[PDB]
């Protein structure tokens, strides 16, 4: 298998920054029909092949929207990779998103 | 993509540029064009705003054109692209609402008024209709009105995020001598790639 | 399974021609009728079976859809070659619901669209020949 | 400066050429030419880089003789292994020779005449030392000692070694079992389409056949052993025809004729139908000419029935004199199929292939997706390809069925993959021979 | 899951430089098992989240060893990559070893 060595080398140029939920899957598209405003998430170290969000992370998505997909996004607009929240939430009122762990994982 | 929202919002910046010396000015010395049956957050409603007035509406969003137009394929996924024809009703409300009107009229016909609306909004002015002089009681006076229906027409484009488009082709064929021969004479194999 | 004109497609040189217009836009047509009776002046009827089943393909496509494009620059294209290439191709119709079962063997450019500028926005009608106008069909000889 | 007009005539005869679908190759053993497949335009051309005697120019000049010349004619080298050994005593301070020629820049000779007491060796394992030594030849050019054979090793592939008095002898050709040789010669080029050999042995011959059957392409041989006009039963000789006939080798023409040996009688019968078209000519009855009937190499008269028959057995083809007329008769490979079908069917895999390949690679009306429209692109190119064998008198009738969109799994489309495209063609034929049964004289 | 994107600029930095083949499977203790030299082998830039080798390279395998295994040492002698051969081969005399191609590939 892979070297865990090199598997926490290689995840340390990854680096995403901000943090964009999508109503809709970005993977065809991950530049098109966002929601919310780039907020800012900040990683750890690469450790055993696996590096985790430091502080939780408040979006605050505007009123009545939906909130199915996220996308992270690094410095220079390059979205570095894409997923799905656990279910998708309606917020009538104006309300606030919490991320509570981002764990990008490469160790299959 | 259109969304009528945004095409109302580019229309009134427009008008306001366009038609905004013949106007009201508010407390923020803003032309007073709004968008039709005003409304916040929730039920808060919008207050009439200070006479010459221009209301924008779009009355609705018609597709003789066809149902597609084309459909391309972007770099991974298939995208459609559909023709629309959108009416949109300009009022001016106000005493000399009907010269006010006119002025516009013959400004959106203008080369430099519709590049600037080709701008910012994406659609090209298609025809403008009759302007009625309208006369409407409201409780005491008669306040004047002059409708105007601007037809816009814009193509939306649309991404299908489960094309799957074609890469590879695998054809079995067979040549016979008569219609049937259940052991083919001969056999075709082809195996065509993107690489 | 009805009839549907959201899934007509027609495919003519490897393209993809789209964009119909709203009302009539395939018109499919043998140029001569299958048998032509002649009649004798005593009564007895004898049958001329035509060795002639070339046909029309016309196709009515809006004047801003790309497609007509791609058409325009086939034809610049095939005005250019030489004499000894061909200038024809299959013209497949497909739909699902089986309306037109109908195939365009051979099929070329016959005449230019008409171009029409008016108020409104109206349509250019390409029209292609054809060897010969195969009727099929999905019940087989049984 | 050029004259107003410039004219030249010059009392050389005719020799109009004509194009069509196949280019042959000549896989000869040589040691000229720059690199595999030098090819030649003309029966000249052949002749200055080769001789009389040589393979390659007895193979040209059946091809190029006919009357419809064919456009180009390809000629591959086999590689080299040149082997060197002293055929004598080593006597005081004879003087030996040898030059090593690989890639263009190489000419070095080598000298080493150092015999004083005795070698009864040592002269070949001295130049073991030395060959691996020139600065410009070290690499390329690997040597033994034996009790040496100059062969090639990596990056450069061309050996040559020659001499006066003393060896450089042998051949031995490096090129084995057509793979090896197939391996070198398609990294070159391939744009060949037939292919044939200098070498007639068994091994080889079943070699290539095999190789040969894996990719499009045909292989014509010419067979000359007598033991295949004897047999009646194909699983009783050993034969290289009754070989062919038992692995079912669709894509391997035998033309068995008594010359088969010292010439290529096989190179006039590809110059029959390569000039024309593809699929829109019979290779049976064929009016050769220049090469004679298929004489017995032991009563010098041409086959007896029995002997035709017994090769029809094994499939290869023969030369019949029928009406006193030299005709190449049957016309059909060693797999019992018909020549121009195999190379109709190779001729619209290429049609098909190439027609296929605008879409997706030159994207020619764009991107095909995977729906109803796109499976439909895809269905007129088919069309269109089958539409050519019949304007071209091969099939006569075609059906196309392609998959329904709403019945196409899920894998597929993730895997960006379109299987179950099926065509159904009915081939024309042609009439060979006829039989009339007269019914009376009364 | 990462993007088509995202997955070539993070393969932009791995960038193995050398390969030394092993005897025993190198999982753990990459150090050890080192058969051959460091033999220089060069990458191509990443495309559709693959790299592959540039060139040919030709490993001078020692005479009477056995090679199964292999390793990608980046530039900071850093083991990335472990893996196995085809089928575990005696090199009982002098001989070279040719890898026709070795590709990185993250699309799994």
């Amino acid at each position: 298998t892979l070297t865990i060595d090199g598997k926490n080398k290689i995840l340390a140029t990854l680096t995403p920054t901000t943090i964009v939920l999508h109503n809709v899957d970005p993977t065809a598209d991950p530049t098109a029909n966002k929601v919310t405003q780039p907020v800012a998430i900040f990683f750890s170290e690469p450790n055993n092949g696996l590096i985790a969000s430091e502080d939780t992370v408040n979006i605050t998505v505007p009123a009545s929207a939906t909130v199915s997909h996220f996308s992270l996004w690094d410095d220079n607009s390059k979205c570095v990779a894409t997923g799905a929240l656990s279910s998708p939430q309606f917020f009538a009122e104006e309300g606030i998103y919490v991320i509570s762990s981002v764990s990008i994982d490469l160790n299959k | 993509q259109l969304e009528t929202a945004e095409l109302e919002k580019g229309i009134v910046r427009v008008l306001v540029d366009v038609i905004g010396h013949r106007l009201a000015r508010d407390k923020n010395n803003r032309p007073n064009v709004i968008r039709a049956y005003p409304s916040d957050n929730s039920n808060d409603k919008g207050l009439k705003p200070d006479q010459p007035f221009i209301t924008v509406y779009c009355q609705d969003a018609t597709t003789p054109y066809g149902w597609v137009l084309d459909k391309f394929v972007e770099d991974d996924a298939v995208c459609y692209r559909i023709a629309f024809q959108i009416p949109v009703l300009i009022t001016v409300n106000g005493k000399g609402a009907h010269s006010i009107m006119l002025e516009l009229k013959q400004r959106l016909e203008m080369s430099t008024t519709r590049d600037y609306l080709a701008d910012m909004t994406g659609a090209s002015v298609l025809d403008t209709g009759a302007i009625p002089n309208d006369y409407t009681y409201l409780n005491t006076d008669f306040e004047n009105s002059a409708p105007l229906v601007v037809t816009l027409v814009k193509n939306s484009v649309l991404k299908d995020e489960r094309g799957s488009i074609i890469e590879r082709v695998i054809v079995d064929g067979e040549l016979v001598y008569e219609e049937g021969q259940e052991p083919p004479e001969y056999t075709i194999h082809l195996d065509v790639d993107s690489k | 399974q009805q009839y549907s004109p959201k899934d007509v497609v027609c495919s003519w040189n490897g393209i993809a021609i789209e964009g119909f217009a709203p009302d009539s836009f395939l018109r499919l047509q043998r140029t001569s009728p299958l048998v032509t009776p002649v009649v004798g002046a005593g009564g007895q009827v004898a049958l001329t079976r035509n060795a002639d089943k070339t046909g029309t393909i016309e196709i009515e496509l809006m004047q801003t859809s790309l497609s007509n494009q791609m058409l325009s620059a086939i034809q610049a294209k095939q005005d250019d070659m030489e004499l000894e290439e061909d200038i024809s191709s299959n013209f497949v119709i497909y739909d699902p619901s089986g309306s037109v079962l109908a195939t365009g063997i051979n099929a070329w450019l016959q005449e230019l669209p008409q171009i029409e500028l008016g108020r409104d926005q109206n349509s250019k009608t390409w029209i292609f020949g054809c060897e010969k106008l195969d009727y099929t069909s999905t019940i087989p000889a049984s | 400066w050029n004259p107003i007009v410039n004219v030249d005539i010059t009392l050389n005869t005719a020799g109009t050429t004509r194009e069509g679908f196949g280019l042959p190759l000549f896989l000869a053993s040589t040691d000229n030419f720059e690199e595999r497949i030098r090819g030649y335009t003309s029966l000249t051309e052949v002749a200055e880089d080769f001789d009389e005697s040589t393979a390659a120019y007895k193979a040209a000049k059946q091809l190029w003789s006919q009357t419809p010349k064919v456009t180009q004619l390809y000629i591959g080298r086999r590689t080299m292994q040149y082997t060197v050994s002293i055929p004598d005593t080593v006597a005081e301070g004879s003087e030996y020779s040898l030059t090593v020629a690989i890639g263009g820049g190489v000419s070095q000779p080598f000298q080493y005449t150092a015999k004083e007491n005795d070698t009864a060796l040592i002269v070949l394992n001295e130049f073991k030392s030395q060959i691996e030594a020139s600065p410009t030849i070290k690499d390329g050019v690997n040597a033994s000692v034996t009790g040496m054979i100059i062969t090639k090793a990596g990056d450069n592939d061309f050996v040559k070694v020659t001499s006066i008095t003393p060896t450089t002898s042998i051949a031995a050709t490096t090129a084995d079992t057509a793979s090896a040789a197939l391996a070198s010669i398609e990294t070159y080029s391939t744009d060949w389409y037939f292919i044939s050999a200098e070498d007639r042995t068994q091994q080889f011959v079943l070699a290539m056949a095999s190789e040969i059957q894996a990719r499009k392409k045909i292989f014509f041989t010419a067979n000359a052993d007598v033991k295949a006009l004897q047999g009646t039963d194909l699983t009783s000789a050993t034969d290289v025809p009754a070989q062919l006939a038992k692995s079912k080798y669709t894509r391997t023409v035998c033309l068995w004729h008594h010359t088969a040996e010292f010439d290529y009688p096989e190179m006039a019968y590809i110059a029959y139908g390569a000039p024309y078209d593809a699929g829109s000519i019979a290779w049976g009855n064929a009016q050769l000419t220049g090469v004679a009937a298929s004489l017995q190499p032991a009563n010098q008269r041409p086959l007896i029935s029995i002997q035709k028959s017994a090769l029809d057995t094994r499939s290869c083809n023969f030369i019949d004199l029928d009406g006193g007329v030299p005709v190449v008769r049957r016309g059909i490979t060693s797999g019992g199929e018909w020549i121009d079908i195999v190379r109709g069917v190779d001729w619209l895999e290429s049609d098909l292939k190439t027609s296929l390949r605008d879409l997706l690679i030159n994207q020619k009306g764009g991107k095909i997706t995977y729906d109803d429209t796109g499976i439909t692109r895809i269905r007129q190119v088919i069309e269109t390809s089958l539409q050519r064998a019949v304007n071209r008198k091969f099939l006569s009738t075609y059906t196309v069925t392609v998959p329904k969109a709403s019945q196409v799994a899920l894998a597929d489309k993730k895997a960006r993959i379109l299987k179950d495209i099926t065509f159904h063609g009915i081939l024309a034929g042609a009439i060979l021979d006829v039989d009339l049964k007269g019914t009376v004289a009364y």
